[PDB]
């Protein structure tokens, strides 16, 4: 005790993003 | 290239992986070959190797979701958000899961499967996101190019803090990103473009504000998918808002960012013969409206107003120019300066008393 898992969940996941802008701007 | 806190790391070298569902945009194997492609790419510098198994319990668990999908954040529909991963641990670690919203293809369109799990599987593998716009870890999307893959160096180094290397990687020689303050630094292209200052330097330009002293670092794909990766010459037609951007042969106008109607062109509806292959620096005068164009030890001046050559040309760079030694790496001109650039050497030409004011490492314009 106690008992619990202290590396239950990681926030260190990270996401790979690209951005919705577009095309045709003048 | 970042790794994550701790140094999250993987404590085996052979892993395994399992493909859950499948995008429908690919077929099956088109999707088993991105994967399999996207760890040889770690492998191939690392001792690390990967098993695919086909049921239960893997290491890496590979799935497709859409919106909400399971874990607590949920995807985005439509770009945005591509995919993401979990660092190295026991349960969720190692996962990656990718957008099901997504046109998953092998080409130019869509996005890239195998670039988006190549990025996504570093994550996996312990590698944070990397600042260096040159790198794979990099944390914005942008389509590498056709032409066959090379794992950035960022990557190979920050890949290998944790593992590597591994016995005979296949190409050793992976793409660093310049370095805009080695005084060995010679240019490919310079324009300006909207008031700041365009440098190009291999899949790479700097474009460095008037009022900055740090440029920025932008993949040239991230901005024109579809022009090459090193570029020849530029130039700009400031008043018609608008450059121009040479490679070999052809030759493309741009507003913006996108191509104008029917270019490329070859450079011969310029005016230049056969014998020439490639533009190797240009500058337009807004003044007179006309361009000048470097290739070999020759120049022209050609007439962007009434789009003809000027006659007497070609002449060569060591009359009209003397002292820049006979070829031209890059050129721009400001309020009546010139700056040749010849390796690692910039000249700065004075118009005005028609001779070299000063010289400087070609760097310099870098704020180096
Ligand atoms: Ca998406
Ligand atoms: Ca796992
Ligand atoms: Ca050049
Ligand atoms: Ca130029
Ligand atoms: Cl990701
Ligand atoms: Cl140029
Ligand atoms: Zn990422
Ligand atoms: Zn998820």
């Amino acid at each position: 005790g106690g008992d619990e898992d202290d590396l239950s969940e990681e926030d260190l996941q990270f996401a790979e993003r690209y951005l919705r802008s577009y095309y045709h701007p003048t | 290239y970042n790794v994550f806190p701790r140094t999250l790391k993987w404590s085996k070298m052979n892993l395994t992986y399992r493909i859950v569902n499948y995008t429908p945009d690919m077929t099956h194997s088109e999707v088993e070959k991105a994967f399999k492609k996207a760890f040889k790419v770690w492998s191939d510098v690392t001792p690390l190797n990967f098993t695919r198994l086909h049921d239960g319990i893997a290491d890496i668990m590979i799935s497709f979701g859409i919106k909400e999908h399971g874990d607590f954040y949920p995807f985005d529909g439509p770009s945005g958000l591509l995919a993401h991963a979990f660092p190295p641990g026991p349960n969720y670690g190692g996962d990656a899961h990718f957008d099901d919203d997504e046109t998953w293809t092998s080409s130019s369109k869509g996005y890239n499967l195998f670039l988006v799990a190549a990025h996504a599987f570093g994550h996996s593998l312990g590698l944070d996101h990397s600042k260096d716009p040159g790198a794979l870890m990099f944390p914005i999307y942008t389509y590498t190019g056709k032409s066959h893959f090379m794992l950035p160096d960022d990557d190979v180094q920050g890949i290998q803090s944790l593992y590597g290397p591994g016995d005979e990687d296949p190409n050793p020689k992976h793409p660093k990103t310049p370095d805009k303050c080695d005084p060995s630094l010679s240019l490919d292209a310079i324009t300006s473009l909207r008031g700041e200052t365009m440098i190009f330097k291999d899949r790479f330009f700097w474009r460095l504000h008037p009022q900055q002293v740090d440029a920025e670092l932008f993949l040239t794909k991230s901005f024109w998918p579809e022009l090459p990766n090193r570029i020849d010459a530029a130039y700009e037609h400031p008043s018609h808002d608008l450059i121009f951007i040479f490679r070999g042969r052809k030759f493309w106008a741009l507003n913006g960012y996108d191509i104008l109607e029917g270019y490329p062109k070859k450079i011969s509806e310029l005016g230049l013969p056969k014998e020439v292959k490639k533009i190797s620096a240009a500058v337009h005068f807004e003044d007179t409206g006309k361009t000048l164009l470097f290739s070999g030890n020759q120049v022209w001046r050609y007439d962007d107003t009434n789009h003809i050559m000027d006659k007497d040309y070609p002449r060569l760079i060591e009359e009209d120019f003397p002292g820049i030694g006979d070829k031209v790496d890059a050129v721009y001109e400001k309020n009546g300066y010139i700056y040749f650039f010849n390796g690692p050497i910039q000249f700065e030409y004075s118009i005005w008393s028609n001779r070299i004011v000063r010289v400087m490492p070609a760097n310099s314009i870098l704020w180096c």
